[PDB]
């Protein structure tokens, strides 16, 4: 609507829902709060379970596994996962995190052409969550422009192999 | 509070007619418009003679 | 916004739903009426506000007012005017006062306020609207005036007559024409007294109330020419003789040494038989020169000068000898001036009367050697005349004038060489006038010196003529439209000499000359050894070369050329 | 300052078998650039509906194709493929705020294209219909419950289980403001966001209801229904059918006009009656003027201010030209055809401040001036429901510590 | 009036 | 056949220039604008809560007095003028407008219990302790002269 004048915003609070005329975050809210709530459930166990040592052993592993997590320890740090810990793990920014390359944009464009693959499979999603194991196989996709760019700057160029 | 005020000028003597005016409150925020704004200004005191040299 | 237009339309609803019940207009037509008074109202009530829509406003009510005057007539319906009239008439005193605030200086705007106050409102209206219009424009002594014309006049009263013109002078002390004004209508008073007691104080009747004002304004204002004013409209008035008489007898008592009395005391004389109409005038003479004697300056000696023309120019003998002695008698005293002295020089020459004319044309030689208009004067004289005397007369004329630039006397020593003397000294003159003259006075010089070589000699004449001035920088469009005039009247007629004077024409005024770049387009196309291809270009150098307007001028002469216009 | 349009043929002449082609001739260039035919044969039929200025006109198609426009200048505001089946659609108080009934949930969608809301409860609608003055949504679904959307705040004021069935038919009454259901029981329900029962049961056709509608005015209803009959009613306290006719089949769509004109669609085929309407039904004896569609007809409606009739079938979409139909003289400050960007804004404002609760809605909207006589205890009872306790009774007594020996 | 003082009823 | 379709000439309800105003008509059909009474009621609603918003009774405050003030007394002729009497036994008078204390007297000894002003405003009298009546001047004294009764 149009913008209310002192009297009128007193009248009325908030017409939001009609006020018209950049990411969600909906999603990995959403998975942030389960991860929370499930901790505080097995933090209400007895501390001597059996069951609460191997339920939290195996939700703070995959944690780690999936690199939410920085460092094996308690469930004290469960309680840090948000949104943030989410976006780290993107395959764009896992490629800024590598120096791949330099900015966002720029690591955001060379998915969907086809320049990067994970192992010998070629991934063309940016929403894609890269393990800690899978991401110590991620490279140039071969026959690709950039990877002559780096072999030519290398002086490392061979034709033989393409 | 109808009265009628005496202006002299180089120009000539002038006769007004004041209509109304809030006096106590007259210099006041919102009030004191009533003589800085020339349309409130109008309203409320007019020209009723002219004598130029 | 629309809720103030809104609210004005509702009240124009009552008298036009009355109307429609009279029958005097239909329903359709009070449809129209209030879309186009909606109209009109949407234009006065904007933030934004001009002159024009009040006026237009105003004037719609008036054509409106005059439809239902006539429809009332044919029907013979008189009942309701209230309802009616009175509801559009207050309506519009409204539009007035309110633009008569918003432009208070114009007067206009004011008068056209009190116009329409005379013909559809109350009289007690239109007292307001003369108080606050003289409240602002005091300054204005013709406005009071109207005021007090509307109340002796219209409002019969001559009481607040006499009380607006005295307040008047208070605002204008100075002024003659209130004076005037007053006077007038105070005499116009005694009238109206006098046919009252017909039809049924004495010292009123008398007009002594009026005697008041001229005995007072006289003192404040001291002048002969007021004076003879007040005369005049007493003398309108059949009544009060004794005042004419009183005023006029103080004329010459109060007011000597001044001409415009003695005139005035002259042509009041004037006003078998032509014996009768004879010692008039040498009785109005005898008053003249009876001033001469107690007043002997120059200006009351025109007077009696400028007197005796116009009898003469009005027995046509009779009235020349008072000319002749009066003009001999100023002109040993010398009080007589250059300006008449050529006036009686002309007015005998137009009469065949020819050795008076050279006795006025050499006593202003004598009198006035540097003037050249009287040199001139003296020249028409001789050759009406057709004395041998005109050589001698350009021989005097020239070493008096010592002043080099003397236009007229050297266009007339070229003139008369051409009549009466050879070819080769009429050739001599102009050579020595382009000496003389160097300016832009040499403009028509140049001008009469090519005609006489085409008129003397020939084409071949004209020719050396035009090649020897051709660089002689002030110049004017007649100079090379006179040679190409003489190129089309020869046999030959080259192109190239026709383009050659062209060229050196538009060289000189082509900045600013539309009419010679038309000309110069159209003879290329009429004349049989024109090329019309040349045209395009023509035009092209024509747009660049001209400036300002005369360029746009140029487009539209063309423009009509193209048609048959022209 | 206007007239309203009129059609009468001469010498005997009936007005039904007069052909929209004859018309256009016969009117202004103005009027005839109002009739157009759109050919959009590939998607499903569409339903279309009218802003309550007369200005846009908004349409959805069965398979998923939804475009807003101008309908006066041709224009094209948006054009959106939502990815799924479409039931209905409807305008928001404004041209600016669409709202779509998709195949699983319902979605709001901007006259731009931008989707902006997607409400996850109200599921599975196929009618939907908007109170303006209270800023209410009401939507039908299939699996038979009722719901009120709260627009100018975005919450769900009530949920209704009608408990009738699934629901299809619905219409709303302007001067009532409550929302009518038909059924296959032959029945017609009132409803209120207020009551958790309908407000009241009419029985109206031997068989089921597939269509009904009311007049501007809140006097007169007109259903129809598998008995193949077109019923007029009194809704002014009376419920009675004030006039019967028999037709070859029921009426699947009806409206009213602003000027009281009916319009029934079967099939195919679209017939109008007109009547005097001046404290008078509609005429049943003769129609008015009748057209043939080229697909069967699924969504029929007037436009506010104007005399043509939008028509929503398979083909595509046509504009009749009836003459007579719109109201001539409009208001300027509530729907002006008219109006500018700052003349909109500043109405939408006085609209807000002004909002009707949702509670107030009765069968009389002047229910409010009468004043309501009760017992003391009845008031005192009704005070607890709406609250959820007594706020006068007193509770047990606590004794306080003290001291000196009191503790 | 805003500004003008206001007099008791007088008999007229 | 004989129609005529409802068409409006764009000229009676568009502006004409960008100076001129929108064209507003206006209809009073009571089918045009429904629910009157509970539009109203809410309107009335809305009034009686700004009212209690914009409800800011108090103006100023006039100091000067150095005991506690028993008398008042307003001016006939003039809104802006007041007088005032205090226990210790002064009075003051007070310019409205300016919101300061125009002139100070000490008028009696002991509180003045009264005053009152004459009729015309050129005079005002007042009441002490000290059993005496004194009549004063409403113009002030002029120059440094100290003022007399």
């Amino acid at each position: 609507v149009r913008k209310l004048k002192f009297h009128e915003q007193k009248l009325l609070k908030q017409v939001d829902f009609l006020n018209w005329e950049r990411e969600d975050y909906t999603r990995y809210n959403q998975l942030s709060r389960a991860v929370r709530e499930l901790a505080r459930r097995l933090r209400d166990l007895p501390e001597r379970d059996q069951f609460r040592v191997r339920a939290s052993a195996a939700l703070l592993d995959k944690l780690y596994a999936l690199g939410l997590v920085p460092t094996r320890g308690s469930l004290e740090l469960c309680d840090f996962v948000t949104a943030s810990s989410f976006c780290r793990r993107r395959l764009p920014t896992v490629l800024l995190k590598l120096r791949m390359a330099q900015h966002l944009q720029a690591a955001v464009a060379f998915v969907e052409q086809g320049h990067v693959r994970v192992g010998p499979d070629v991934v063309t999603d940016p929403a894609f969550l890269v393990t800690r194991s899978m991401e110590d196989f991620v490279t140039w996709v071969d026959s690709s422009k950039i990877k002559r760019h780096v072999l030519e700057y290398n002086e490392e160029r061979d034709d033989f192999d393409l | 509070v109808l009265l009628h005020v005496l202006f002299e000028h180089a120009v000539g003597y002038a006769l007004l007619a004041l209509k109304e005016v809030e006096e106590i409150s007259l210099l006041q925020p919102q009030v004191e418009e009533s003589v800085l704004n020339l349309g409130k200004f109008h309203s409320i005191v007019r020209l009723v003679a002219f004598c130029p040299f | 916004m629309a809720e103030i237009i809104q609210e004005r339309i509702e009240d124009r609803l009552p008298e036009l739903e009355q109307l429609e019940r009279i029958g005097l207009f239909s329903h359709a037509e009070i449809k129209a009426i209030i879309k186009k008074a909606s109209d009109l109202e949407y234009k006065i009530q904007r933030r934004t506000l001009f002159k024009e829509d009040f006026i237009n406003y105003v004037q719609y009510e008036i054509n409106l007012l005059e439809l239902i005057q006539r429809r009332r007539t044919r029907i013979g319906y008189s009942f309701k005017k209230d309802e009616i009239e009175n509801s559009i008439v207050h309506r519009v005193q409204g539009v007035f006062q309110r633009a008569s605030a918003k432009w208070k200086d114009d007067v206009q705007l004011w008068l056209s306020y009190v116009a329409f106050c005379k013909k559809w409102a109350t009289k007690t209206r239109l007292s307001k609207v003369f108080s606050a219009m003289l409240a602002i424009h005091s300054n204005k002594p013709a406005l009071w005036i109207m005021a007090a014309k509307w109340e002796m006049e219209d409002r019969l009263s001559s009481e607040s007559a006499r009380q607006l013109f005295l307040r008047a002078l208070r605002f204008h002390p100075e002024c003659p024409k209130l004076y005037k004004e007053y006077f007038r209508m105070e005499l116009m008073h005694a009238e109206k007294l006098r046919k009252e007691k017909e039809e049924f104080s004495e010292e009123i009747l008398k007009g002594e109330l009026a005697w008041i004002i001229y005995k007072n304004s006289v003192s404040i204002i001291k002048g002969a020419e007021f004076h003879v004013s007040l005369l005049s409209i007493a003398q309108l008035f059949d009544f009060a003789k004794d005042l004419q008489k009183e005023i006029y007898d103080d004329l010459q008592a109060l007011h000597t040494d001044d001409p415009l009395t003695w005139d005035y005391v002259a042509r009041r004389e004037l006003e078998a038989k032509a014996v009768e109409v004879g010692r008039k005038e040498e009785r109005c003479c005898a008053v003249y020169e009876e001033a001469v004697k107690t007043l002997p300056t120059e200006a009351m000696w025109k007077c009696y000068i400028t007197f005796c023309l116009e009898r003469f120019t009005k027995l046509r003998g009779k009235r020349l000898e008072r000319t002749m002695t009066v003009f001999r008698k100023a002109h040993e005293l010398k009080l007589l001036s250059e300006c008449q002295y050529k006036q009686l020089s002309v007015s005998l020459l137009c009469y065949n009367f020819l050795r008076e004319a050279l006795e006025v044309a050499v006593a202003g030689t004598e009198l006035f050697r540097d003037s050249g208009t009287m040199w001139q004067l003296k020249l028409q004289v001789l050759i009406e005349s057709k004395s041998p005397d005109i050589a001698m007369l350009f021989e005097e004329a020239f070493v008096h004038l010592k002043p080099q630039v003397c236009l007229p006397l050297w266009i007339s020593w070229a003139e008369w060489s051409e009549g009466a003397k050879s070819q080769e000294d009429t050739e001599a003159v102009f050579k020595k006038a382009l000496l003389a003259v160097i300016g832009a006075d040499s403009v028509t010089l140049k001008n009469k010196y090519l005609d006489w070589a085409y008129r003397s000699g020939g084409y071949k004449k004209a020719r050396a003529v035009f090649k020897s001035l051709q660089e002689s920088r002030p110049f004017s469009v007649d100079f090379f439209r006179k040679m190409i005039q003489f190129e089309k009247e020869q046999e030959s007629c080259n192109m190239a000499n026709i383009r050659e004077y062209y060229e050196r024409a538009l060289r000189e005024f082509g900045s600013a000359d539309s009419d010679l770049w038309m000309d110069y387009m159209k003879e290329e196309l009429n004349h049989p050894l024109g090329r019309p291809e040349n045209c395009g270009q023509i035009y092209w150098r024509a747009m660049k070369m001209l400036q300002g307007e005369s360029a746009e001028a140029f487009v539209a002469k063309h423009a009509m050329h193209q048609t048959g216009h022209l | 300052a206007e007239e309203p349009g009129f059609l009468e043929g001469e010498d005997g002449e009936d007005t039904a078998k007069i052909c929209q082609a004859d018309i256009v001739e016969a009117v202004d260039i103005a009027s005839a650039a109002k009739h157009f035919d759109l050919n959009l044969r590939q998607f499903g039929p569409y339903r279309l509906n009218y802003s309550r200025t007369g200005r846009h006109l908004a349409f959805g198609g069965r398979r998923g194709h939804v475009a807003a426009l101008d309908w006066v200048t041709k224009k094209l505001m948006c054009e959106i493929n939502v990815m799924e089946a479409v039931r209905d659609i409807r305008f928001l108080h404004s041209e600016a705020l669409l709202a779509v009934a998709q195949n699983r949930w319902l979605h709001i969608y901007d006259n731009q294209g931008i989707e902006l809301h997607c409400i996850r409860r109200c599921d599975r609608v196929t009618r939907l219909e908007f109170l303006p003055f209270h800023f209410l949504l009401a939507t039908a679904s299939e699996t038979g419950f009722l719901t009120y959307l709260d627009v100018s705040v975005g919450k769900i004021v009530a949920a209704l289980n009608a408990r009738a069935g699934r629901l299809d038919v619905m219409s709303q009454n302007p001067y009532n403001a409550v929302i009518h259901l038909g059924h296959s029981n032959g029945t017609v329900s009132l409803w209120s966001p207020a009551m958790k029962e309908p407000l009241a049961k009419i029985l109206c056709h031997r068989g089921g209801v597939r269509a009904v509608a009311v007049d501007s005015t809140g006097t007169y209803m007109a259903t129809s229904g598998l008995d193949h009959q077109l019923k007029i009613f009194d809704l002014r306290g009376t419920y009675q059918p004030l006039s019967t006719r028999t037709l070859p089949h029921g009426a699947g769509h009806l409206a009213f006009s602003q000027r009281g004109l009916l319009v029934a669609g079967m099939g195919d085929v679209v017939n109008i009656w007109a009547g005097q309407g001046k404290a008078s039904p509609p005429s049943l004896e003769q129609p008015y003027l009748t057209h043939r569609l080229s697909g069967p007809v699924h969504g029929l409606q007037f436009c506010p201010f104007e005399d043509v009739l939008g028509v929503g079938h398979t083909g595509g979409i046509t504009s009749m030209l009836v003459p007579g139909a719109g109201e001539p003289n409009f208001d300027g400050l509530e729907s002006n055809p008219y109006r500018s960007r700052k003349q909109r804004q500043e109405w939408e404002v006085k609209a807000l401040l002004e909002k009707v609760p949702a509670e107030l809605i009765c069968l009389d909207p002047r229910a409010l001036a009468e004043v309501d006589v009760i017992s003391l205890e009845q008031g005192k009872k009704e005070q607890i429901e709406r609250l959820g306790y007594d706020p006068q009774a007193k509770a047990p007594f606590q004794p306080k510590p003290k001291q000196k020996g009191r503790s | 009036k805003p500004g003008h003082i206001i007099n008791p009823i007088k008999a007229e | 056949m004989k129609v005529k379709m409802l068409s409006r000439n764009p000229d009676n309800y568009v502006r004409e220039t960008k100076l001129d105003l929108q064209r507003v008509p206006r209809n009073y059909d009571p089918a045009l604008h429904p629910f009157e009474v509970p539009r109203e009621y809410i309107r009335a609603l809305n009034a009686t809560k700004l009212e209690r918003v914009f409800a800011k009774p108090f103006l100023a405050s006039l100091d000067g007095h150095r005991d506690g003030v028993n008398c008042l007394a307003k001016h006939p002729e003039k809104l802006a003028t007041v007088l005032s009497g205090a226990c210790d036994g002064e009075v003051r008078i007070w310019n409205l407008t300016q919101r300061n204390c125009i002139r100070t007297i000490q008028a009696h000894e002991g509180f003045v219990r009264g005053i009152c002003t004459r009729f015309c405003g050129t005079s005002f009298f007042t009441v002490g302790d000290d059993k005496t009546v004194k009549q004063w001047k409403m113009d002030g004294p002029g120059y440094g002269d100290e003022e007399e009764p």
